[PDB]
Order: C-alpha cells, then structure tokens, then sequence
C-alpha cells in the first residue's frame, strides 16, 4: 500500500555547485527508513544515506536530506558538487520493524567522420563526434 | 556480467557479494525507464523460494549454497524479462541493504541479430598543429549494445586523456533489433608528429559461447577482441 | 471453567513471521511454547497436570512437528489461498467443564473456518476462501484424526488433572485494597469522585458508592484490569454537584473480606 | 474495515505515596492490526526496562497486552503511556491521573 516516484528524468548542473533530487512517497507506516542509492553506468549500486520517520535530518558526509514528514517529501541535497559523481540515482523505501524489500523510484539521471572539438553521438575539451 | 540468450531457453545468473554477512538474500530486476522491483528472495536456512505478487511460479529458481557464489536460474525466457539482475542482502545492523554487482541479460527471438563490432581509426582534421591532435576509433555494427573498449597505445593500457561515449547510440532506431555504436575520442603535438607512435584501439565484444548453436552462414559471434592499428606521418 | 490453547501466526512480510503458542485456563495463563528449544514451558508447578513425564514429551514433539509444518504451509499457499500481506491467523482450541470440545480459526480478525466432529467446516459468512482452506485442511486424514483425538480425549482428561492440582491456587483468596481520589470533572459545578480498588482475587467483587444505606445509583463501575500478579483492579466513579458530596462513601464487598465490607469516607480537602 | 484501535488504560497497583515504591500498569486492549509500540514515559523520556505479558486475544479475536514497571513517584514527576499503532495518525498519549 505504498508508492514512490520521482518527477525529473534527466538534468544537468554546473561543476562545483549544489543540486537536489526530490522524491515523493505515499506510505501507511509509522516506522520506516527511506534511502538513496547511486547506480553507476556500469550497473553498480552503492548505498548513500539513510533516514526516515522521526530521525532528525541525516547529514552523513557531504550530503543532506530535506525532510518534510508532514507533506511526505524527501529531497537529497548534494552540495560541493563533484564532476565525478555523475550517475543515476534511485529513491527507495522500506519498513523499520520488519526490514524487507524496497520500493524504488523511476530514477534521476545526472550529467568518414568529423568531430567539432550517419551518427549523432554524445558529448563528454569537448570530444563529441 | 553480460549474458545473451534466445527465447524459450534457460539462463543462469551468478552474483557476488562481499564475503558473507548473509541471512536472507533478495533478487531485484532493473529495466531502464521503469523502476526496479524484487522478484523473489531465498531463505537458505530452509531452502524456501517463494515468489512475490503476480509472478508466475516456477519461472525463477535459486539454489546457490554459498555466501558469495550464489546462482539464480530463470527459465522459458521471453523478449520481455530482459535487463539487469541484482542480488541484495541486508547488513548485520539491518541499517543498509548491500547489493551485488549485477548481470545484464538480453533476449532475442533468433540466435542471429548478434554481430561483432567494426572498430577502425579515422582521419582527423588537417589543421592539427595549426598544437593538438585527436584520433578516434568507432565501434559499430554490434549487437547487443554492451561491449568494452580501450586504446592500448605503444603496448600499454590507456588511463587518462580519454572520455568514452557511455551510451551506445543505435544505428537504426526505428526497428529495435539493429546494432549500435559508440565513440572513444582521444594527444600532444609531438606525440603524433612522431612517426613511431602506435595506436591499437581494441574492443571486447560479448556474444555466444561454444555450447551455443549457430545456423547463420556468417561466423558465430563468440566473445571476441577486435582491434585496429594506426600510426603517424611527418607532414 | 474451560482450558484452551491459542496460536497467533502473524505474517508481517514475506520474510517476517512470528507465531506464538500459549495455553490458557480462562483468564490466567498456564503454558507457553519456545521454538528456540522446541519444548513446552510450564508456567506453574501444577501446570503439568496429572500427565506422565513421558507423554508430555510425546505431546511437545507432536506440537513442534505440527507448529513447524503448519507455519510453513502458509507462504506456500499465500498466493494460493489469496492471503494478502500483511495478514494474521488465529486459532483457539480446548474444552469446558463437566464437556464440549471446540476449535476455531480466524483470518484477519474474522471467523474463517472451524473444526466440528471430525472435519473442517467453513463459516457460511466467510465466503469461498474458507471452503478452499477447509479442503486443503481436509486433505490429509491422519491430521484430522490426530486433532479429533486431542479435542475429544486428551483435553478432558488433562483439564481434570490441571484443575485438581491447581485447587490450592484457584480458590486461593487475596483481600482487596481501596483508595479514593479525584477524577476529571464531568462539567461545570460538578466533581467526580473515584474509588479505586486493587489487589483482589478472584475477579467476583461488589463495589458501589453509598450514602448511609442508600446505594447511589449513579455509580459508574469500570472494567476489571489485570496487574501482572494474578490480582485485578477496578475504579468506580460518581458525579456530584460540587456539593452534597461530603457525606458519600465507597463500600467494597469481596469473598476474601469474610463479610467485612471495606468502607472509605470522602473528605474533599 | 478490519482495523481496530487499541483501548489504553493507565492505573497504579497501590495508592500514590511520595517516596514509596509502586507499580504502574498500562493496558492496551481491543485492536487487530496486532503490531504496536507501547511506551511508558517519565517526564517525557522513554522508560526502559518495561516488562510485559505474553500477547493473547479475546473472544472477538481482539488483542490485549499488559505493560508494567516499578517506580517511586515524586511530587514533581508526571508519567504517561504512549501508544503508536497502524490505526493512529499520531502516537496516542494517556496520562496517569493522580488525584
């Protein structure tokens, strides 16, 4: 009887800045954590931060969470932006008393021939071709 | 890490976990665009394999009797149940659910439509020094769109000075059964002006195996390594 | 007057279950089960009854194989019987004095199925799930033989030994104790007089606010609550008009007071 | 439809008397979600070392639990029983009426 979703699908921010990723959850529980995970392009999944219920605001290292429990919203605020930390991110939720499966969001993606340094390619100096 | 299979056959994914802090283990399925969900969990203390919600019983089975070497076999594959497959288990503190590496599974109707890449180095702009140069190799005509790629200049692996196109772009986007391609744009003026510098940009392609059947008139696209070669002039 | 065993299987999630087995004699508890050691825990010296030291082990083995097999048919039949996580299962079985034998099951707080004579019968209100559940329970005939053997034979011959050995503890008498206090006012110009009573055993009591010999009929007698020692508790309240209340008293009659009623007299200062 | 809210009752075994030890009983009855956070509060803080009874149900298959602890009341100390449950929007707090 729970649902978790995220609005934006792909965004981009300037290097060495601050960006956020919101998440909405409809839950019928009174004890639960919600986590944020990091999906690398190589499909690797890494834990980021843990908070939920009445557990203050979690700032476990260079990343905070905006907690609106009355309105049922959590926003992952990542400041001191690193160019390296450019991957996908997924919003999960699970029970506290009886920990079991997690319900995730849809993900938030973060970003002859001649090259302007048939195909379209992508950019990554600029090395798009 | 990457498995290719045809419809109706069987597939076994082996996943890895850091040592074992293992109680119950869960399997999750990830599909791009959608949201990851859990298909089943394995209770080793009683060999209990219960599915979840409206999942067809018997389609997925797991028997890995090892903390780090654990297997899941999915049977009667269709063109739909293709994606990344993860193994997860909770911590000892139950505070963090640690996940595994993940196996990419792709399913196709016929054992064809799979082909090795076509990697070759192209000629850059004639401006060059007029004080930098950029040689690039393109791998195209390969399916599935999951290959590894490096440069290996002068018999040594490349580390820096290269950003690779992470998402391979499909050559024919209309029919979602064609191949894709990716770029590897990568040097100083004095390096390529030297006519003694070698570039051996190589691509590691994942395909079928010896146990796989092959009926097409072309070559069986087994896991291969296709590499190109290039050098430099003085003028 | 009856001895019954309860079983509480709570499936909070797919990988989270808790089954609790307890043996009760009416209000107080006499047995408990420990799956950690798979043994029956006797809560009182007499709680072993008039049964042999051997067949008690034969019962605890029959229970452990029954509780382990039962608690695992669910989540194999969770999809089958359309059980929705989370859900609860409750069972009660026993026998009464002198000798009706009962056994009932509840799914999600409501009557699901029952056991009568020698078969599982669905409750008509429960719908079609109970019929399915009754059929899967009616499948193996050895179990229902074993169940009916318990309810018809073992329960009466055990409850007779249990009540006999518990005679010193069943008809023991503990005297009550009372104190008066103030309660939440029921309105303006109105006070609430409260008469707490605690420590009495058994439950049968008599408590009422009094004015001489005229029982004040506006006495609100509350529920009887336990106190974790076998005794009970009861508060009786009464509403007055901020006056004509200094002459009120609370009288207590109990089978342990030996005919000498406890009487307390209101002060109000 | 089948979610029942527990009944919370707070009482003391013995009359209140400053300096003398006593027992505080909180009684939750009448619920069938069957999973609940019963906590005794001393001046707001959660009381530790609170023992209970083994869970059971009544005729209508409704669950009741008894939670108790020993303590010595004072004049400035006030106590309460806080209950968190499925059928509760916020934790319900029931105070101990001492005259």
């Amino acid at each position: 009887a729970q649902k978790v979703t995220q609005a934006q699908s792909s965004v981009s921010m300037p290097v060495r800045k601050a960006v956020t990723l919101n998440c909405l959850y409809e839950t019928s529980w009174w004890s639960y954590y919600i986590f944020w995970y990091k999906q690398l392009p190589s499909k690797e999944m890494i834990f980021l931060i843990r908070q939920g219920s009445d557990e203050q605001n979690a700032k476990s290292g260079r990343y905070s969470v905006n907690f609106k429990k009355a309105a049922k919203s959590v926003a992952l605020t990542i400041s001191a932006l690193q160019l390296e930390d450019s991957a996908k991110y997924f919003c999960a939720l699970g029970e506290l008393r009886w920990p079991d499966k997690l319900i995730f969001g849809k993900g938030t993606r973060v970003t002859s021939v001649c090259l302007f340094t048939v195909y379209i390619t992508d950019k990554c100096s600029n090395s798009a071709v | 890490k990457s498995v290719i299979r045809q419809t109706g056959s069987s597939a076994e994914i082996t996943c890895d976990l850091a040592e074992g802090s293992t109680g119950y283990i869960h399997w999750y399925l990830h599909q791009e665009g959608k949201a990851p969900q859990r298909l089943l969990y394995y209770d080793s203390y009683t060999s209990s394999v219960v599915l979840e919600s409206g999942i067809s019983p018997g389609k997925y089975d797991t028997y890995g009797s090892t903390r780090k070497n654990l297997r899941m076999i999915l049977r009667n594959l269709i063109e739909n149940d293709s994606g990344v497959y993860y193994c997860a288990t909770w911590d000892g503190d139950y505070y963090k659910k640690l996940f595994g590496s993940g196996t990419t599974l792709v399913v196709t109707e016929d054992l064809k439509n799979v082909f090795p890449p076509e990697v070759a180095v192209f000629e850059p702009s004639e401006a060059e020094i007029s004080q930098k140069a950029t040689l690039v190799c393109l791998a195209t005509g390969f399916y599935p769109d999951h290959v590894e790629l490096s440069w290996w200049v002068n018999g040594k692996e490349v580390h820096s000075g290269v950003c690779t196109d992470p998402q391979p772009l499909k050559e024919q986007p209309a029919l979602n059964d064609s191949r894709y391609a990716l770029s590897s744009r990568l040097v100083s003026a004095t390096f390529w002006q030297n006519p003694r510098n070698h570039f051996r940009c190589q691509v590691q392609f994942y395909g079928l195996s010896e146990n796989d059947e092959w009926t097409q008139d072309r070559a069986k696209p087994v896991t291969q390594i296709v590499s190109a070669e290039a050098w430099g002039r003085a003028d | 007057l009856s001895f019954h065993v309860i079983w509480i299987a709570s499936f909070y999630n797919h990988s989270w279950k808790q089954n609790l087995v307890s043996g009760w004699l009416s209000d107080l508890q006499t047995h408990t089960w420990d799956s950690n050691s798979s043994t029956i825990v006797f809560l009182w010296p007499w709680s072993r009854g008039n049964f042999s030291n051997e067949e008690w082990k034969e019962l605890e083995t029959l229970f452990r194989i029954r509780t382990i097999r039962s608690f695992e048919g669910i989540r194999r039949y969770a999809h089958e019987l359309q059980f929705e996580y989370p859900f609860e299962i409750q069972v009660t079985g026993g026998c009464e004095l002198h000798s009706g034998s009962f056994l009932q099951l509840a799914y999600q707080g409501s009557d699901f199925v029952s056991f009568q004579n020698n078969s599982w019968l669905p409750y008509p209100v429960a719908g079609n799930m109970a019929k399915h559940f009754c059929k899967v329970l009616n499948q193996n005939q050895h179990e229902n033989d074993i169940t009916h053997n318990l309810l018809s034979d073992t329960c009466p011959r055990f409850i007779l030994g249990l009540l006999d050995a518990g005679k010193a503890h069943l008809q023991r008498q503990v005297k009550p104790e009372a104190w008066l206090s103030h309660g939440p006012s029921p309105g303006p110009g109105h006070l609430q007089l409260v008469c707490h009573v605690s420590g009495f055993y058994p439950k049968p009591v008599w408590v009422m606010w009094m004015r001489g010999e005229q029982e004040q009929q506006g006495t609100q007698r509350g529920d009887i609550l336990p106190s974790a020692d076998g005794t009970w508790y009861l508060r009786a309240t009464l509403e007055v008009a901020a006056g004509e209340a200094a002459d009120l008293s609370c009288r207590v009659k109990h089978s342990s007071l030996e005919g000498q009623d406890i009487v307390l007299y209101w002060e109000g200062s | 439809g089948i979610q029942r809210t527990p009944k919370i009752q707070v009482y003391s075994r013995h009359p209140a008397e400053n300096g003398k030890s006593n027992f505080l009983n909180c009684y939750v009855s009448g619920f069938h979600p069957s999973d609940i956070e019963v906590d005794l509060l001393k001046n707001g803080e959660r009381i530790e070392k609170v023992e209970h009874s083994d869970l059971s149900f009544s005729k209508d298959w409704s669950f009741y639990l008894l939670y108790y602890t020993e303590f010595t009341p004072t004049e400035k100390d006030e106590y309460a029983c806080r209950v968190n449950h499925v059928t509760l929007s916020q934790p319900k707090i029931v105070k101990w009426d001492r005259d």
